[PDB]
């Protein structure tokens, strides 16, 4: 059980055609619905392109088509950090316990329906002291 | 002063505690947020019994949360009253007990009480004159009954004049969820009756007698029967944080109850409880509530108070009241129950008042009694456990973590000697 | 041509017997999850005690 | 923050994960491209990738490569890990001596590999679920290895294996009984719990319940993915009675050398037929313990009780749990073992079953899901050494396995300790 | 501000210079012609640092192209990015090297040498503060090895303060292009120890096994072995033309690498470099980044890490992140193989960060070590020239270019004589 070397087209299931597949520079990298996936002739006269994976072209730099890398690929520490101290906030990762943002803090609302519901309610405060 | 900290384990602490806090944050108009909304200044009196005062004026309890695994105390803080308690008295580990008493006494529990009891420590420290602790916890699982009475054990080293309390809800045969629940049980009242100076026991299966005759409501939950438990808790405490005729903390009701220092096994109930659709029926006289308080259907218990002889029993009244009435009732009862009360102590009850009667009620009554027939589910319990033993069935968890059999033979005895020892008295003559 | 057998709409190929029901389309169509009931909740939980009235 | 790994290896255990993780994917929302279109549950399955995607927590093992190709071609191309897909080149024949001594040795080193890098990412491994069909060659040799290296490598680790024993008289091979018994011996050494999955089992219940007359193995593997989801639900979901994976064999195993266990779910049934009754939380359980529809092809009525680890997933209320567990008990033709008295470990949760669009069941709003262990599961091992005796009484087919480096006396050994389980699980049973 | 200038020599240094200015050029987004076509503002406050302005506003490489033949050199203009090089920067002879060291070196090296060194000269009085120089070019051929060596040691006479940065490709005996290759490596060898102040060197036979182990790319060209070539060599400048947390020039790296003077032998790597299949499937963090880039598999050199020990590393982080993962990485990577790190200096590793990635991606890694075991690379070529020098073989060329056996010995002795010299510390002990 050793490696083998290139024989076939990546169209076989011959070793290492994973990564042949992967390669959008090839053609053979994108193939059809109906080729497969075909329960029957007569239920579609029709072909489809469908894609093998989602990868970049070039083997390096691969995190590109994120949008979002692109956005941040040129924004410094200092300029994260030190925008101005009338509109900046806190940036730093705490731990997740301590942010868990309880229930009465999720709907306000709940929070003066309640009070009025169960607090200050039905009070009979009656002593039986000679002064009082 | 005179103030006592509250320390809750396990999934069933967890949940008889969260709905405590609940309760006594409506009696003294604290909102979930911590700030006072108030009408009496009663109310505001005596507040430093169960709460701290922080920096801003936020009043936060004094209470220590501990469990092995995060599942419940994870729920507990994202629903109602999370922002109550201090963020930093939540101890936690990461693996959980796995409902093996062994596992959370000596090998996973031992190490994580050194962090726990530091806070319990830096509380009962900071504190002006403690008067006792209270803990809440079930004796048939892995981490309540586990790590819940080796806690007691080492607090008690440090604190030797301080009283405990304690609040378990033991398992009966008819509702069981566990099949190792008679050996971690047994294991857990060995410790229990050498440390603990006051234990009250709570039955799942009472409890819902009680939800489903009583309150008369079809579908109960666990919701409903945590509140039924909380209301009698905050009652024990009543006199404690308001004026009455008759004052009597805590040590006072250990005094007038305990005869014998083995013997402080003790059954609770409440009164009144009435249905929504009945209760408009009834009037709020003490002949009345005194009726439904000896009630035998009415303790949170499932041995039967009739079955044995009331060594003594104590009573909480709550509200506007007369003591004429009050004295005269306890005397009646005593008369005509003259079987069913021991004969060699005369006079064996005692009464309290408080003026301050609980949320919405014109009067309230919660009965604390110390009677032979608590000695029924001690029996029912050994009874499955030797029939498991003598066959050394799921033995290999507990001898496989450091623990020998050694061990459950002499919890076995341990547990027989008391049941021998407390069902003397009752044939006992003068 | 060849569904109409008592073979076609019986036994099919890895299918449940087809049994031809009609159901009622104004509800049982969007959301509807079986089963008896929703466990019909009660009134009040913790107001029994405490009456707030 | 809790995690387990799941093993596939062979091609009815590649078959069943396919199926248990398209309806776990369906459960939590993730499209097969592994993103989630719009709390975190699914931590116990899948990883976060940092940005997108989740990938789940399972390796491919095998040794023919159709099968494991197909996963890699097919709709699910782009939710597993490509490296995770581990394949040989040559087929084990249903030989137990190729999987165990010749062609699987070389493989083993890569699958640890694998397994090392993902439970180094885990923090809170919890344990881990190997599918595997025992008939089989590579099922059950590369099974029987990767049991005994990961033993040894992990210490105590709960190990749970969801094993499709040989059907008493439909089966498809012939030489079966001859490495099932190997393999027996292998595991019972090193797995903390066994599930019992054979095929006659399913095939009725469909046949009865879903009405279902030509079923294919589309329909019996999702009836083992809702016991798995079923199952592993109260890891992911909160529930009014939560139960851990550490919380089921502690409660289960009496004894060491018994732990293998047979399972039963309900309500199994389709569209047509659940809308003429109730599926009240009293007759539900009713099912379960009914005897006819039991996933393993045993009769419970033959054997006592030990113990009934039964989980309650939907809108149950701890109620109604009580009073039918009273009924089970109080009804005669039910008995349990002497020596324990309590014997009902009940879970329940809040998420109701997920039913996978295309499929065969129904949206019930209750479901009811039971591992048992009684002695009843003896009359399998009778049988299966009943019908290794008839083969080996003559050394049939022994040729294959002497020549492919297996030892001869080994078949003799593995009699023995079958036999000692028989008498194992005949004296445990007894009255004291 | 601090620039510095580039020189190109052969077909091999030709190729990486082509492709390196491609990658430089698309980090600072210039146009093909000349023209700067990027997004912030960042990019061309350090824009002298590697092009020169012209009129127009086009910007151009400050590079000299050294050959002996025009062949390369009318592949490299009329290649991608072509127009950038300033045709005045094109120096050539009309008859070529021919693999042979002395006719690059004495003959046709020494009279074209005196063109290519005006060029440098101008250049480089050109700027205000020079930072110093950087050479490609390979070792293994004629007019690189030869006459590149010529023009290092010409430079050093003159400019004795500046640093000097080589990338040299040396042969390997796996993979073989020429059959006089031991001649001239070791010739050549013996002229970089005196002068060259840092030397990074690379084989191309562990450039194809990364590609075909990592990558997995099945047919790979020698543009791809030109880019992984051409990433390290940028990233090692990357705080030097980019704000960061920790900045580091060239200057900094030599007197923070080189503990002896004749020590400045270098071998580098580059990561994350993953295979295309599964670019989405792994996290790109810090642990995962420093796991990769001590990797013995992920080196551009045919050595064996293990099988020495370092001497001292650096590693140039890049990207947005924060100091105490990386400050915690390089200690616990320390202390788990303390085995592969000399003893006697505490602390053997530097970390330095900048806050721009390269395009296309979130983070990289450039790691520049100095270990003994580069020599294993010299014992195999100054094995393959003692057993062809004592048959003299292929002699008679150098002999004919007024070269002498002389210089022959000296080098095989003085190759021999830095291995000796450097192996001793490998088991040194204070
Ligand atoms: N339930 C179920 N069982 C299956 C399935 N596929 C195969 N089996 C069982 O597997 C047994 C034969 O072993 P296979 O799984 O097919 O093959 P293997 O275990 O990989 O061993 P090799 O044949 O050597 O590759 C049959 O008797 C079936 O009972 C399936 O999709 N579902
Ligand atoms: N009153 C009450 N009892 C509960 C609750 N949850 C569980 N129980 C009972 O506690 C027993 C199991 O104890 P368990 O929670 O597992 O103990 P732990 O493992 O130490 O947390 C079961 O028999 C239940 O009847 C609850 O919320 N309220
Ligand atoms: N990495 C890389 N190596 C190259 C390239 N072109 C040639 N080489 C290597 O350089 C060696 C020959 O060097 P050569 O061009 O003859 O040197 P020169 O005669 O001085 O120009 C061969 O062994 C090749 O492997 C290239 O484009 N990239
Ligand atoms: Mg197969």
């Amino acid at each position: 059980t050793t490696e083998p070397e290139k024989k076939f087209n990546s169209t076989v299931l011959i070793g290492n055609w994973y990564e042949e597949r992967c390669d959008p520079n090839r053609e053979q990298s994108k193939f059809y619905n109906e080729r497969k996936f075909a329960d029957n002739n007569y239920q579609k006269y029709t072909l489809s392109e469908n894609k093998f994976q989602d990868t970049s072209n070039s083997w390096l730099n691969f995190q590109e088509n994120k949008p979002e890398v692109k956005n941040d690929q040129f924004i410094t520490m200092n300029m994260q950090e030190y925008k101005k101290p009338s509109e900046q906030k806190r940036n730093s990762e705490l731990k997740p316990f301590i942010v868990k943002k309880s229930h009465f803090d999720k709907n306000p609302h709940e929070l003066e329906e309640y009070r009025e519901k169960w607090t200050k309610s039905a009070h009979t405060f009656d002593r039986m002291y000679l002064g009082t | 002063m005179r103030e006592i900290v509250h320390i809750q384990g396990g999934q069933c602490g967890n949940q008889i505690g969260a709905k405590f806090w609940e309760v006594i944050s409506d009696e003294h108009g604290i909102d979930p947020t911590g700030t006072y909304h108030g009408d009496s200044d009663l109310q505001l009196e005596r507040i430093n019994v169960y709460y701290n005062e922080a920096t801003g004026g936020r009043y936060v309890p004094r209470a220590i949360l501990m469990d092995l695994e995060p599942g419940t105390m994870d729920s507990v803080r994202a629903g109602p009253f999370g922002q109550l308690f201090r963020p930093d008295n939540f101890v936690f580990g990461q693996t959980g007990a796995g409902n093996n008493w062994a596992k959370g006494h000596y090998t996973e529990g031992a190490e994580l009480i050194d962090s726990v009891l530091d806070v319990v420590r830096k509380e009962a420290e900071g504190c002006d004159c403690l008067q006792g602790f209270q803990i809440t916890h079930s004796l048939g699982g892995g981490t309540g009954s586990g790590m819940g009475t080796l806690l007691i054990s080492k607090v008690r080293e440090e604190y030797p004049d301080r009283i405990m309390e304690t609040f378990s809800v033991v398992p009966s045969p008819k509702v069981s969820d566990t099949v190792v629940e008679p050996y971690n049980a047994t294991l857990s009242v060995h410790q229990l009756v050498e440390n603990a100076d006051e234990c009250m026991v709570i039955d799942n299966e009472a409890l819902y007698d009680i939800c489903f005759r009583t309150l008369k409501l079809t579908t109960p939950t666990y919701g409903d029967l945590n509140h039924l438990v909380s209301a009698a808790m905050s009652g024990v405490t009543c006199c404690l944080r308001f004026p009455g005729q008759l004052n009597s903390d805590l040590r006072k009701l250990a005094v007038n109850l305990i005869p014998f220092p083995r013997l402080h096994f003790f059954m609770i109930g409440f009164a009144p409880l009435t249905s929504r659709g009945s209760q408009q029926y009834r009037a709020l006289t003490v002949p009345e509530l005194t009726q439904q308080m000896f009630d035998a259907k009415n303790m949170m218990c499932a041995a039967d108070p009739r079955h044995g002889r009331y060594l003594t029993a104590s009573a909480l009244f709550r509200g506007r009241m007369s003591t004429k009435e009050v004295d005269e009732q306890m005397l009646n009862v005593q008369n005509k129950n003259s079987s069913y009360f021991v004969e060699w102590i005369p006079n064996n009850i005692k009464s309290s008042i408080c003026d301050i009667p609980p949320k919405g009620l014109k009067m309230a009554v919660t009965f604390v009694g110390n009677s032979t027939a608590i000695q029924e589910m001690f029996k029912r319990v050994a009874e499955q456990f030797t029939a498991m033993f003598r066959r050394k069935a799921f033995l290999h968890w507990y001898t496989g973590e450091g623990m020998d059999e050694m061990e459950f033979t002499e919890a076995e005895s341990n547990m027989n000697d008391l049941v021998s020892e407390y069902q003397q008295y009752q044939d006992a003559t003068a | 041509k060849e569904a109409k057998y008592h073979s076609r709409q019986v036994e099919p190929l890895g299918k449940r017997m087809e049994r031809n029901y009609e159901f009622p389309q104004e509800v049982h169509q969007d959301n509807f999850k079986f089963g008896v009931a929703t466990i019909n909740s009660e009134n009040t939980a913790k107001e029994v005690m405490f009456p707030q009235k | 923050m809790r995690e387990v790994i799941s093993i596939h290896v062979g091609q009815g255990g590649i078959q069943v994960g396919n199926a248990c993780w398209e309806l776990f994917c369906l459960e939590h929302g993730i499209q097969p491209d592994g993103q989630m279109p719009s709390d975190d549950a699914f931590n116990t399955f899948f990883s976060e990738t940092g940005a997108g995607k989740h990938v789940p927590r399972a390796v491919f093992l095998d040794l023919e490569p159709t099968v494991i190709d197909e996963v890699r071609t097919g709709t699910y191309r782009q939710l597993f890990h490509p490296e995770q897909l581990i394949s040989g080149k040559e087929d084990a024949a249903n030989n137990f001596a190729r999987g165990h001594y010749t062609i699987g040795k070389e493989i083993v080193d890569l699958c640890l590999d694998r397994i090392r890098k993902l439970a180094d990412n885990c923090t809170g491994l919890q344990g881990f679920l190997v599918f595997n069909s025992v008939g089989g060659g590579t099922g059950s040799g590369l099974g029987s290895l990767l049991l005994e290296r990961l033993s040894v490598d992990y210490g105590k680790k709960s190990k749970l294996g969801f094993t499709i024993y040989p059907s008493p008289q439909v089966s498809t091979a012939v030489v079966e009984p001859y490495n099932s018994i190997l393999s027996t011996h292998s595991l019972l050494e090193h797995t903390d719990v066994a599930v019992m999955l054979d095929n006659e089992a399913i095939y009725d219940i469909c046949r009865r319940n879903l009405d279902i007359e030509r079923p294919t193995y589309t329909n019996l593997n999702r009836l083992i993915a809702q016991v798995i989801s079923s199952l592993t639900a109260s890891l992911r979901f909160d529930g009014a009675l939560n139960v851990d994976i550490t919380e089921f064999q502690t409660n289960l195993v009496p004894y060491p050398r018994i732990h293998f266990m047979l399972s039963s779910y309900a309500p199994i049934i389709s569209a047509e037929k659940a809308y003429h009754e109730q599926l009240s939380v009293a007759e539900i359980t009713n099912s379960a313990f009914e005897p006819a529809n039991m996933m393993a092809k045993c009769d419970p009525r033959h054997g006592k009780y030990m113990a009934c680890s039964m989980m309650y997933r939907g809108d149950v209320v701890p109620k109604d749990v009580n009073a039918s567990i009273a009924t089970i008990k109080t009804k005669r033709t039910i008995q349990f073992v002497d020596w324990c008295p309590t014997g009902f470990k009940v879970g329940i949760n809040y998420q109701p079953p997920t039913v996978v669009p295309g499929g065969d069941l129904a949206k019930v709003m209750r479901a009811v899901c039971m591992i048992s262990n009684s002695t009843a599961i003896a009359e399998v091992f009778s049988r299966l050494d009943h019908k290794f005796d008839l083969m080996y009484a003559k050394r049939a087919f022994v040729h294959w396995y002497v020549g492919e480096g297996m030892e001869e006396g080994e078949f003799s050994e593995a009699r023995e300790d079958l036999a000692a389980l028989e008498k194992d699980y005949e004296e445990v049973g007894i009255e004291t």
